[PDB]
């Protein structure tokens, strides 16, 4: 096993080709909640939540990584406090600089996660030989909502959604093939997309919605506010017409 | 995958049910006669 | 698999389409709870809800993508009073705003969520070849309900359901086709409505009639208010009795 | 799907249809608590109430819609509360009015709900052919209490019941049709009345049972107190002697 | 189905036959809880409660439709305490009054019940035809007592029970008619009485009994305290000797 | 269903025939706790206690009924000191009394429930005809002491128990008939005894175990002390030595 | 069993061997948190947590043994508080010092852990002998983020995977040999990665991510910074394209 | 079954034989929690946690019998303060001493626990005979890492592994012997290796590797510090190179 | 059945003949906890811990049997407090002393169980006749450490283990004796140790560990302190090496 | 391994599923006729 960085999807391509803010906006993500209120089925255990609790860490690295957002920490806000706390019984035996303001917040929802929502499957068989290719499409949901913080004003709020392709291909044979010789067989993959790459993914689409949402708006301005060319935008801009 | 070590045959300790499809599939296979 | 948005249905689409108010209303969603009490069933997880938990943030998205409310942060409001406590921190080392008004709210619930409602199938196989319609015909329900916080009134209070149509079609054929040997094969495609997308439809349904029934009441008047003819409206007053 | 409204049943036609009060009472539910104790058998979820816990949502509905009643949102009071809290900080920098007296109140309860309470069905099936009519009849039942919250006193205290249908008919075939031949099907249809239009038509009831006996205790005056005519009223006081 | 009240007992055909007292008591309902602590057994949810949880709503309408007390909200006293506190802060900006006494008050309990108390079935088949007649005769009982709140001396307690006859018809045939031709077919009716239409009629047996056991105790006199004429009481008082 | 008192037992007959003390004695019963920490087996629920929850409610039955004592409402004594500050801000706009003293209280405990004590079941079948009787007798046990309040002293500390017969007589038969003809039957009757009947009728046991044994001990006098000739008395005396 | 050290990976022979910092940085590892939400499957436990609780404490090692940060206790610092508490009273009969500042921190989460994600398995079985590999690949993926706690900004926020290869090998034999002979044996080997091991690997992994994002964008400086040579940065900085 | 002292496995063989240090260091043991997060799976308990909640105490015995270290009792050391707090009522009608300084702690965790890590079987049957050999082969892992409570530095962090070998042999017979008869039978052993000493033994594992790594550091300094010739030191510090 | 005491193993006929030392020590058990986390498997409860949660109690007999120890009451601390707080209102209408200051307690654990440590067993069964010995060896370990509450020193911790031996032996026979005639029977005796003797045979264990550790050690001195004779002791030192 | 001792026989305890192919194994292979 290879330990690489997380297999981001294509939405991070486009995320981290995004075009250059006037400055890297001061965002703070407290708890983009998992109220889906969803946990998996058999076999998977009852206590088990179908989607992470962790979409207030994943947004996180969406926003840093997007070279728009400087995320601040506030998933752990009371284990940062703690911290502060120290350096002021610390230095009292550089001085400590106060945490920044971050005009504008990113409060949100993992909004749902239907399980098998277009699932099914092909199935076939012959003498013998035999292969299924059975799909189980999930679907999840977030929203992504940027508060103005001095105001309460919910500025732009999206909800993007990615459908989970969790497929199986089993090939089984079972073939007699002399008399009392019996051959048998059964090559299988089930490539389950994870829920967490594609709770990923949806973040990673909900800031470039965001951000695209957030520019016809007057919300926050671009370096050089005139192009509107790149690919990026203009395919988030033609994917804002909800299917 | 968190998977442990299950037996395939209930002579090991394996799935029991599966037993009643195991012997009847050799007695399908022997191609053996008596002598 | 493509992240694109929600898939929002027909009633989205009326409501961009609805008319522009004189001003956008200041307005807060604390928590749509999610008071069905209703779990889903097995396979699925007993401590899985039946429908999200998250209506008071997708209806922050009905309401704003509806260009007729300003939805402000209630949900994390603790998260984002703990955000406005730092600004004063930050500050005393833009001056910080307060919050808005917000004149009227919509406090409200996923009000019941009842399995298999008008659930059935048909079922027909000849020799070897077959197949079934098996549709579990669900039905959420919400409340949405207008309360001005200045006399704690509820203006409109509505209640729009919203049948979730999960069918399977499995066409599976088990046909002898020589002597001593057999061909099978089951094509299936179970097609479940995702009870998010219909929580989400609901909504965006109740935020019309939100918006009709808080017309003629006299509680905010639109932008022109003498047309009466775009077939949003007429239609969701034609759609305003209960079937 | 059509999203329309939530299918009221006959009760609500009678609850518009109610002769106007003079001036519409201001009445406050806090919470009509699900009380049942009942939660749904399997297949369905432990966790899963086998009514919703929303009839504090549904009471609201059912006495605005009346046509007599003004309600308050006492429901998330506390939720109500903090958005009062937040005006008195904002306009300190339209003055903001009290909240409204609401002389009397509807406290209640769902106070229980059987299940299976007059189950049954009958099954006939010839050669081949055959079909079943099993119909499992819940029963719903709610309590709805006018006090006056100046005293304390409990003015007419009502208990509607609605008996739940929740009716399958599955007429399923198993023939041979000629010699290694085989004719099958099952067409089935489970109309379950969902409990959530059961609770919802049984408070609805209950509201015409609230006002009809609110009536002759002069408790409350109607506008033009000499017609007893409408065929709501005199409908729910031949309805007032229970079974 | 036809929305109509809750399907009443012979017990409160009694009830409302009451004659009436020199003035209706003012009395309080707390909370009659339910401590059988008995939920219902399988098929049913092991967290649904075998009695409703709701005794406290139901006694509230057998004293308020007993014509003998004025009932008084003190199942959510919390709840009408905060109505109370927003009419001191609304009228200062009719007067309110305060609650009234309530000399006596009804604290009780749903002290018991048993599943399947003297349960039993016939069954009898001969060839093909065949019925059985399987009846699981619960039991609920209930507590009543009014405390004279002055004092704290518990005035009449009494323990009123009554058999929940749950039981089953099922009529099932599977014969043969021709050589190899079958007819078969199951008539089945399982008429479960309501366990809340049982709690509701023992509480209001236990109302007649703490009003007969009221009356020869000196607790409080009715209207023409000379007759003791009337087929309620001294029916009441035959049933005084429990068996 | 008739609706009639507790079916009271044997020991109840004994109970109002025990003669008259100088003076009902004030009593005051907090909680007889359910302590047994048994839970009903299956098919029973598992949350389902296998006694009540309720002897706090069942021995003020048993010291009202008894003419011996005045027991005062304890259970509930929370919800009773909240009728009584309502009461002292309802004169201040028959002034009050205060609770009465009760000198001697009845703490207690069920200590005990042991599933199938002494159960088991005798079978017989010939050809066709059978019956089994199979009873599961089980055994409640209550602990009733009576405590001075003024010194904490134990008085009389008593140990009732009583079995619960839980008898089935299942009478099946299985018998052919004439060739290729069956007759078939199963006339079933499981009278169990309530738990709830036995709890009522060991406590009722102990009442008399604790009048008897106050007695002697020279607690407290009844009226008339030199008979010692009621067939109660000397019958709870010759039942004082424990088998 | 030979008790050796953990069984590191790969990864960590690229921590030890990164080049050393101009001082190694103080830093404090409060909890990263296991907000995976995701539990064992069946034969596991319920309450089993699919990854450990304890990637607070396997963090600590991989910041400690990289040789470029000095760990600071803040898991049980509660616990340490506790400890220095008793020292002020303990020298009150060396001088105490103060808790170091740890300028940044390594807040962070287990984001995420789907079972089975590209699982399979093929099987291959002639008369008699046979065997299978099925391999049921799991992936994990943690976040580290680097916070600088005087201002709160998020540094370097990284999410690296590793996928869990729990492979087996049964290799079984099913074959007659001679006439009513019979040989049957089966070998078996699953090789699980243990997911601790890849918690450790893929935190050893992030760590490695931690120091090459956090050296391009000037958050520290490496002893000798102009080498740029070390295959363990540059690796990292290949490694740095997510797939 | 003799009672004998705990199996200690040849790490504790090398513990005891460790060189003594300048003074044995006061060292204090707080909560080593079992953050493993990992429950025992079937036939075994839910409930029941995979590896013992007792590091705390197992520790403390490991440093304590290592001849290197006083420990403090510090997991129950609200009940020894408890003790304390009796001891100044006590002389207050030996003076009681200060708790010592204790300049080192070891925090730690018990960091995981997957089942079934490198398992697998071998099986083998003839006719008749037949023996497996199937062995589950567990990984526990636990953190001991000493921190300085004077500046909250982590000094030496260390990770040590066991593998819990669980293996069985079961050699079970079936055979037939003459006509008409059979012979069988079933030597089974599994010798689990207890999963509380092998906590033990890598706890102690760990304790030399706290050690060994605490004198390269120059954290303290053993006596005669120039040796280096012990089996013990030199074995695990060519043990410290993880694989 | 006849109630004797508590059937002591081996370790305590050593108990009792320890030699007396110079004055009883005053020693304290506060609570030797359960966190073997270790619940019992099938057939038994999930909540059912494996082993009792009782050693503070065990301990406690431990300690005053062996003639060496005067323990106190800290078990129930609060129950004893609340005894002593009802004194001070009792004498204030013997003077009550004060609690003894017992500078040594027993802090412990209950260190772990594992389920079937060593377990197995050997079936034999030929034609008819048939005998099993299956024995399922589990393992309790203690720990029972002296803690100086003067100075929070640890003085002796000890670890002692107890291999419970709970086999079973079934005789069963199933044999044809005539034709159309067959004998069976089977005789079984599963004599399983209880887990609570074995707690208390490894507790007496440990104080004999206890005692024997605290003397070498200078930690307290017994009654003519240069025998070192007695056959309890020089077992216990002989028994000081761990296998 | 938390591995319990379970025969794999049920005439001693164990799983009672495989001795549908327990005994009908040994009928599969017996080789012994009557004398």
């Amino acid at each position: 096993a290879r330990p690489t960085l997380m297999p981001r999807a294509q939405s991070y391509k486009d995320l981290t080709h995004l075009p250059a803010p006037t400055g890297k906006i001061f965002v703070s993500v407290y708890n983009i909640q998992d109220e889906t209120g969803q946990f998996k089925p058999y076999p998977a255990s009852n206590f088990s939540t179908a989607v992470p609790q962790s979409a207030t860490a994943m947004l996180v690295t969406a926003l840093k990584d997007s070279r728009w957002f400087i995320p601040l920490e506030r998933q752990g806000l009371q284990n940062l406090l703690n911290e502060r706390k120290i350096i002021r019984a610390a230095q009292e035996n550089i001085p400590l600089q106060s945490l920044t303001a971050a005009n504008i917040m990113v409060e949100g929802s993992i909004i749902g996660y239907e399980s098998n929502v277009k699932s099914g499957g092909v199935g076939a068989r012959y003498f013998g030989i035999g292969a299924d290719t059975q799909y189980q499409l999930d679907q999840i949901a977030v929203n992504l909502r940027v508060v103005n913080v001095s105001t309460g004003e919910i500025l732009s709020s999206v909800n993007t959604s990615k459908t989970i392709l969790s497929y199986e291909v089993q090939a089984g044979v079972f073939r007699f093939i002399d008399y009392q010789r019996l051959l048998e067989g059964e090559v299988g993959y089930t490539s389950n997309e994870p829920v967490m790459l594609c709770l990923m993914s949806a973040i990673e689409t909900g800031v470039i919605f965001l951000i695209n949402d957030g520019i016809d708006r007057g919300l926050w301005d671009l370096q050089n506010k005139a192009e509107r060319q790149n690919d990026i935008l203009v395919k988030y801009r033609h994917m804002s017409v909800p299917p | 995958g968190t998977m442990t070590f299950q037996f395939r045959n209930p002579n090991f300790g394996g799935n029991p049910n599966n037993g009643a499809f195991l012997l009847n599939s050799a007695q399908a296979q022997n191609s053996y006669k008596d002598p």
